[PDB]
């Protein structure tokens, strides 16, 4: 499991 | 053992990318963009649900998916159209299923739209978790060194 570091909330 | 160098990353990404055969499990609306037992709890219910399905006869979904500079693709196997299309940008999270091999899912979209997207995949669902964090930290890297558009 891993957060996807170019992810963009907005 | 495969290669994971800058160079055969990219070769690997770029364009249609690469292609896993699999099962859409279904997609499911959550509260947040990560977690894990966020995801595992989406995971449990979604295959509640296609249990509940495979007993009245019916079928997961065949489709093959696929990961390149695009995001992430779920094409329908048999007439090969492009069903979900998901961008680097809008997936946040990557969860493998605890109690699966052969199952994991993500979770996309921006804030107050967050869903999980189950996949069962034909063989082991590592391969294809471990190409998402190599296309992730590749593009990060190239991002910060300002030449993504060069190896797009």
């Amino acid at each position: 499991n891993f957060d996807n570091p170019v992810y963009r909330k907005t | 053992g495969q290669d994971r160098s800058e160079a055969t990353l990219i070769k690997r990404f770029k364009g249609e990318g690469v292609r896993y055969k699999a099962k859409l499990i279904g997609i499911d609306e959550v509260s947040a963009a990560r977690g894990d037992k966020l995801c595992q709890d989406s995971m449990m219910k979604l295959k509640g649900v296609v249990a509940g399905a495979r007993s009245k006869g019916e079928h997961k979904q065949k489709i093959f998916l696929t990961i390149s500079f695009g995001g992430i693709k779920i094409f329908d196997e048999k007439t090969g159209a492009l069903q979900h299309h998901h961008a680097v940008h809008e997936i946040s999270y990557i969860a493998k299923d605890i109690t699966d091999h052969r199952a994991f899912g993500y979770v996309c979209g921006k804030e107050g739209n967050h869903r999980f997207v189950a996949i069962k995949t034909a063989q082991a669902a590592e391969p294809v978790i471990l190409d998402l964090r190599d296309l992730f930290q590749l593009i990060y890297e190239l991002k910060q060194r300002e030449e993504l558009e060069k190896k797009a």
